[PDB]
């Protein structure tokens, strides 16, 4: 599977000092100068033959994301924005990289310019977190002090000026071209893709977004080789990924496991096993709330790649695995993701406003098994209107964990249809 | 998600950056790129809330000023957060989070054990003033699923009992242990680990040649 | 372990580590 | 040269560099259906009411947005770009408050035609409906805003064709009101032109509230005489005596717009 | 279930309203 | 007179028509009967307003009693709800 | 903003007396081609219409609206 | 049954008239309403087609039972609405009964 | 939906091309619309004969006059359009 030799992520579950201090010792910003000296054509080569794909809720392949942005300067200055919004239900997984290994997004942020000319990168790490930027902020403090960051970064002529950015509490604040505006200091409402970030972004330069975790992986990727990191998994969905397992299982923990492992093997090795017993798993979130739920039938069968999991009709999105076991109102917990997504949606677009306030109407009756049968499939109908019709991802999002309820549970949502039909 | 004028909150209501406030305003704007103020409001704005919860019309007012926006610009970003407050809000402002990976797990009997020892509701405030209960959304940290963020605390893994402890270090006394309340270390699995136990590689371990 | 000020004023003190940022060129959007 | 070579159906319909989808249905003759698009206007994408179907693509696209590009095939009348618009309309007609008999932009209302023409024969939801909180903007335009369709056409002509950045969205959700966040109201000259650009009846004309109903009222064409831009302008006449004055448009002089003095 | 003739008349009011002279000489 | 006080004039030239044959005009004036109605105490945010009946009375609407400062009216029925 | 009204040519009689009539204060009118709106769709035709008929005529050259320039990426700039 | 005259003037039941008879004209009353200053049916013009009964969204205007008003003057034909009101409430409970027999049919 | 018998649609359209054919002369246009009829148009010297022949052939035997009417489209130069619709 993984060995500790073969690790991207060192640091984990703290237990070492979050410190450049400790991240030296740990072995971070290694030759940095030489990385930067190899130019950046040679660092994409890297991430493209690492096959790094996107760690974020969507994985795009890191090295095209990142070449499309290599394009020449047009007197704009270039730069990098990394989104360290944890905003997906479930996933504590980010969290952990900038709370313990901060150093190594300082040096992912420097290589990440590296690659694509930005003279400076902003970190928006979600309000929330003000516990955690402050230490990150620290690290980065240190690192100007070492001379990493700054002018000449570590010698090597190359200027770069990190920063850190305050979120307030918006899931969307997190989606790509929100996340700019809320840079920008407008309101937080995603942007149309035409005029894509690379060509127009953060303050209308050149701009690129990245998970934390596709940021952290790169200069690691690139010391050690595109060859390391490919080997370990298969084709396309190529990587170490950070797994989190939270909800009905003996030992919720951030593995940090290799990809493409059986969800049985992740849930079984770590994660201790399936709250009482394997056979009490109602259902499955392999990626998170946005993504679509799978049956225990399906589970042990499908493994965590992404391209496994579309096969599955489900995304591996940000590998949030949340696990309900029989002992759960499925009807109520997706009923609140869709509660989740109400209190959220940015409202800039009329198929997410309307549509997603519709279906938690129509799913708080399903809950309580006011509404008729006949009303379920309807849902089904409302669900697609909104998939494919919405400026942002986000109501592709609210409209898969419904139609997950409905694929795999329709018989149950029935029953709580004809449980109240009976008492009258 | 309107505002009308009260004696309370008004632009008659007194906001100025302290001279302290002041200089760090600036730090933010030269942050931003040069030409560039108004990518600032959120930033200043959240300094606004720091100097004062309940962030009046008034402070809005100067926030815009400072940064020299449409007021309205300012008045559209705090409404669309939620981590601003346009109310005034307790000393505490607790807030349970209420999703999936918390609901399993049971957080509603956190937040009831939150309600009971507040003789509050969630969303009401006790008169004490030092305690506002709110049922927010993900917070991260759902390894940790139960989960009660005070003001960024943060506190993490808690059983009912923890929480209500927590409040009593709160009503009277200092702040409780920051961060989670149980034997996993960190988000580790819950008894010990299985992963990472080979002391950390050296620096240039295997590294790929040049 | 850190108080509501620990941020900004953290920033304020990062402030001795940076370029003067570029400008669109105008004085307001 | 800059003609780029785009099928609208078959029609291939040459544009410039830059021709938006939209655009190029309007040069080969057709009318994508539109809420938040205004010709002198910024493009907004709100509604989303204009999604098309570019030929071999997965996904419907944003008809007043896409640059459409090369070798595209525009299909408008498509099986999909119908349910494209059976479905949006589902939408803005689900929160809608049905008072069209006090809607006085009965007649006069791009979102019952929209919906005559591209919506559905019935309604689905059988959820209930939201109210907002009819406020003041002024002493001309009277917004019973529970109408707004957040197609945010108000607030950019109050920003850019008038340059009174005043109004605002506030909020998020389903409760995002397009409103003054305090009440101030909206005093500028070109302020009138809100009714005429809002598709909806939320905000529209108070002293012009209930005097008529627009399939009545004769409308004979004629010229500004309050100021000396002589902007052109209808003169919407009812059994014979003037029940309204609105902008009618003239390319050099007044393009669709009409000065609160003059109306 | 266990002189009066309806005049007709408009009910809608002047409309158009002329400019009273000025009763002041002038 | 009547509801918009139709009056013809002692100087009008159609004032004539009545004479020897009396005028039509209303008791109970509608003007002021709902503002003789109760305000519709409501415990919600908003209410509807069936106009009483369903079919048989007015497109439904649903009306923001929000703001105490103002009873919501439907602008159907002039029935003003308090809060 | 709908344009469907805005295609086919029309001829329209000049407007005339429209008095008050004095038992039901309806609007009254003694001038018959004042409803009689003809449509013509082109300009040509149109202009024929009115020389075989005699009556005068005054066309007004049609006004379509100028192409405009629109993109979403040009608004984001924050240069202008 | 509060008191307050149906009709909002939305005037759709003027634009389905086949004979042109209903002229309505409407401003703000003073309450803020949207009230008909001036609603006359001309009887004579009236083909008693039943469309208004129609088209009317408050239903406010409807077919009354009576068919005995014949008049010896033919301005008493011509209706104005304080005459169609006064017939309102002479005939509001047989029309109530009227409507209620009928309307689940409509 | 309509209950459109195609089988209609044919064999009057393939009258429509015998008459084309038979009186090449002032025939203009033909057309079966989707209604499912017929509607020669015929040059106005043509009113004679085409209608005598569709009076009198077997194989178009078309006996009564349903209507003579004139629809008066004002654009159009000739303003009127005479239509007559046989049995
Ligand atoms: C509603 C919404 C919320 C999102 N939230 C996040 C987030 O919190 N963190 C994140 O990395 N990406 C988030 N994304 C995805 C980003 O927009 C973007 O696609 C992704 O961060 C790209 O990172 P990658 O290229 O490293 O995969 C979100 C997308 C949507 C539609
Ligand atoms: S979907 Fe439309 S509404 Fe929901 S977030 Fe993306 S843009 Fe805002
Ligand atoms: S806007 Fe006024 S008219 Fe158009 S639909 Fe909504 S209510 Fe009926
Ligand atoms: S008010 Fe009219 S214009 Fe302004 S947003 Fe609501 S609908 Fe669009
Ligand atoms: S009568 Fe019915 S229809 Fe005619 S106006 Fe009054 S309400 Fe509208
Ligand atoms: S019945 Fe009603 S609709 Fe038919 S004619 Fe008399 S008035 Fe006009
Ligand atoms: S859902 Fe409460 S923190 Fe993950
Ligand atoms: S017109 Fe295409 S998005 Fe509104
Ligand atoms: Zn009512």
């Amino acid at each position: 599977s993984l060995k500790d030799e073969d690790r991207i992520f060192t640091n984990l579950y703290g237990r070492h000092d979050w410190r450049l201090k400790g991240a030296l010792r740990r072995g971070d910003w290694y030759k940095t100068k030489e990385i930067l000296l190899k130019g950046p054509d040679w660092i994409l080569g890297e991430m493209k033959t690492s096959g790094l794909r996107g760690r974020g809720g969507a994985g795009f392949p890191t090295g095209l994301k990142w070449s499309f942005m290599n394009k020449p300067s047009d007197g704009r200055p270039k730069y990098l924005v990394v989104n360290a919004d944890e905003g997906e239900p479930g996933t504590c997984k980010d969290r952990e990289i900038m709370r313990h290994d901060p150093h190594k997004l300082v040096e992912g942020c420097l290589v990440g310019g590296r690659a694509m000319g930005a003279r400076a990168a902003y970190i928006y790490i979600r309000g929330e977190f003000y516990n955690e930027a402050s230490n990150l902020q620290v690290a980065i403090r240190e690192a100007y002090e070492a001379g990493l960051i700054g002018k000449n970064a570590c010698g090597s002529d190359y200027d770069f000026d990190v920063f850190v950015v305050r979120g307030a509490g918006a899931y969307i604040c997190g989606e790509e071209t929100a996340l700019i505006e809320s840079i920008e200091g407008k309101q937080g409402k995603p942007r149309l893709k035409p005029p894509f970030p690379a060509d127009v972004g953060v303050f209308g330069c050149p701009t690129t977004v990245a998970n934390v975790e596709t940021v952290a992986v790169s200069p690691t990727i690139c010391r050690r080789g595109g060859t390391w990191f490919a080997g370990f998994g298969r084709e396309r969905n190529s990587g170490t990924k950070l797994f989190n397992i939270s909800g009905h299982v003996n030992h919720p923990c951030t593995v940090e496991e290799e990809m493409s492992v059986p969800l049985k093997e992740l849930i079984e090795k770590h994660a201790g096993g399936v709250t009482g017993g394997w056979d009490n798993l109602l259902a499955v979130i392999p990626g998170g709330s946005s993504t679509p739920l799978i049956p225990k039938s399906v589970c042990e069968t499908v493994l965590m790649d992404f391209d496994a999991l579309v096969q599955a009709q489900t995304g591996l999105g940000t590998a949030a695995v949340i696990v309900m076991d029989r002992s759960t109102d499925i009807v109520k917990a997706i009923a609140r993701l869709i509660e989740f997504y109400k209190h959220e949606s940015c409202g800039q677009c009329t198929p997410c406003r309307e549509g997603v306030d519709w279906m938690n109407k129509v799913m708080a009756r399903f809950v309580k098994g006011d509404a008729r049968p006949a009303e379920i499939d309807s849902l089904w109908e409302i669900s697609k209107q909104i998939e494919g019709h919405t400026i942002c991802a986000l109501g592709d999002g609210a409209a898969w964990p419904v139609q997950g309820l409905i694929r795999h549970f329709r018989p149950e949502l029935e029953d709580r249809m004809q449980r109240f039909a009976q008492q009258h | 998600f309107v505002h009308r004028d009260t004696p309370e909150n008004n632009p008659d209501t007194p906001f100025d950056f302290t001279p302290e406030n002041y200089k760090r305003i600036e730090a933010i704007v030269k942050n931003y790129p040069e030409g560039h103020q108004a990518a600032a409001v959120l930033p200043v704005l959240d300094l606004a809330q720091r100097q004062n919860g309940w962030l009046p019309i008034s402070a809005m007012n100067k926030v815009a000023e400072v940064l020299q926006v449409p007021p309205m610009r300012v008045y559209e970003v705090a409404t669309f957060y939620t981590m601003y407050n346009r109310k005034p809000v307790g000393k505490y402002h607790i807030q349970v989070c209420t999703t999936t990976p918390c609901m399993l797990r049971d957080s509603d009997s956190i937040l009831e054990t939150l309600q009971r020892k507040l003789g509050i509701k969630v969303g009401e405030t006790t008169p004490d003033k030092l305690f506002t209960l709110i049922e927010v959304e993900c917070l991260g940290a759902c390894v940790n699923a139960p989960m009660v963020q005070i003001n960024d605390n943060y506190y993490e893994d808690l059983t009912p009992k923890d929480i209500e402890e927590i409040i009593d270090e709160l009503k009277a006394g200092k702040v409780p242990k920051p961060g989670p309340r149980s034997g996993r270390f960190c988000c580790e699995p819950a008894g010990g680990l299985t992963s990472l136990t080979e002391p950390p590689k050296g620096p240039g371990f295997g590294v790929q040649a040049g | 372990d850190y108080n509501t000020y620990t941020f900004l004023d953290l920033n304020l003190d990062l402030s001795k580590f940076r370029l003067p940022q570029p400008s669109s060129g105008r004085e307001s959007p | 040269s800059n003609l780029i070579e785009v099928f609208v159906d078959g029609q291939s319909v040459m544009v410039e560099p830059g021709t938006t989808v939209l655009q190029a249905c309007e040069k080969v003759g057709m009318q994508i259906p539109r809420f938040c698009y205004h010709e002198r206007l910024s493009v907004a994408g709100n509604c989303r009411m204009c999604l098309v179907e570019i030929e071999k693509a997965p996904k419907v696209v944003a008809a007043c947005a896409m640059p459409v590009m090369k070798g595209w095939n525009i299909l408008t009348n498509s099986e999909k770009s119908k349910k494209a618009r059976e479905g949006v309309m589902e939408f803005l007609l689900a929160n809608h408050p049905l008072d069209c008999p006090i809607c006085d932009q009965g007649g006069e209302c791009d979102l019952q035609d929209q919906s005559m023409m591209f919506g559905s024969d019935r309604s689905r939801f059988l959820e209930g409906k939201r109210a907002v909180e009819d406020k003041n903007i002024g002493p001309l335009v009277k917004t019973i805003m529970t109408r707004c369709i957040q197609c945010t056409r108000c607030i950019r002509f109050a920003s850019e064709i008038a340059g009174v950045d005043d109004l605002g969205t506030t909020g998020r959700g389903n409760d995002m009101q397009v409103g003054t966040y305090i009440e101030k109201m909206f005093m500028s000259e070109l302020s009138g032109n809100v009714i005429d650009i809002c598709p909806v009846g939320a905000l529209t004309s108070k002293p012009y509230a209930f005097t008529a109903r627009p399939w009545e009222t004769r409308k004979t064409e004629s010229i500004d005489v309050m100021d000396a831009v002589g902007s052109n302008i209808v003169v919407s006449t009812r059994t014979g005596e003037v029940m309204r004055i609105l902008p009618r448009m003239h390319e050099d002089i007044n393009e669709e717009w009409i000065s609160d003095k003059t109306r | 279930p266990t002189p009066e003739q309806y005049v007709p008349y408009s009910t809608t009011r002047k409309k158009i309203h002329e400019w009273v002279p000025p009763s002041t000489p002038y | 007179i009547t509801h918009t006080g139709q009056v013809y004039d002692e100087k009008d030239y159609r004032r004539v028509r009545f004479v020897d044959r009396q005028k039509e005009v209303n008791e109970n004036f509608a003007i002021d009967l709902i503002a003789q109605q109760p305000v519709n105490e409501v415990e919600h945010r908003i209410i509807a307003c069936d106009g009483g009946g369903g079919a048989l009375g007015h497109p439904k609407v649903y009306i923001n009693l929000d703001k105490e400062t103002k009873t919501g009216t439907c602008g159907y029925c002039g029935l003003q709800f308090k809060q | 903003s709908g344009v469907n009204n805005t295609k086919k040519w029309k001829m329209e009689f000049d407007t005339r007396e429209r008095w008050e009539n004095p038992l039901m204060g309806w609007a009254s009118t003694a001038d018959p081609l004042s409803n009689m709106v003809l449509t013509f769709s082109a300009k040509e035709d149109a202009i024929a219409f009115a020389e075989k008929n005699g009556w005068s005529y005054d066309v007004e050259e049609k006004k379509v609206p100028k192409p405009k320039s629109k993109s979403y990426g040009a608004n984001f700039s924050w240069n202008k | 049954p509060s008191g307050e005259e149906r009709c909002i003037a939305c005037k759709l039941c003027e634009a389905i008239c086949p004979a042109q008879a209903i002229t309505i004209e409407a401003e703000p009353r003073a309450d803020g309403s949207r009230r008909t200053t001036r609603y006359d049916i001309d009887m004579t013009k009236c083909i008693y087609c039943g469309f208004c009964q129609e088209a009317c969204p408050v239903d406010a205007i409807v077919e009354g039972p009576n068919f005995e008003f014949s008049t010896e003057t033919h301005e008493e034909l011509l209706y104005n609405k304080e005459k169609l009101l006064n017939n309102g409430d002479k005939w509001e409970a047989e029309i109530a009964a009227n409507i209620q027999a009928d309307y689940l049919y409509r | 939906v309509r209950p459109r018998s195609d089988v209609t649609h044919k064999q009057l359209s393939a009258f429509g091309e015998y008459v084309a054919e038979i009186l090449p002369k002032y025939v203009q246009q033909v057309q079966v619309s989707c209604l499912d009829e017929l509607e020669i148009c015929i040059h106005p010297d043509g009113v004679i004969p085409t209608l005598t022949f569709l009076r009198d052939h077997t194989n178009a035997q078309f006996k009564s006059l349903a209507d003579l009417t004139a629809v008066d489209v004002p654009t159009r130069q000739n303003r009127f359009e005479i239509v007559y619709n046989l049995l």
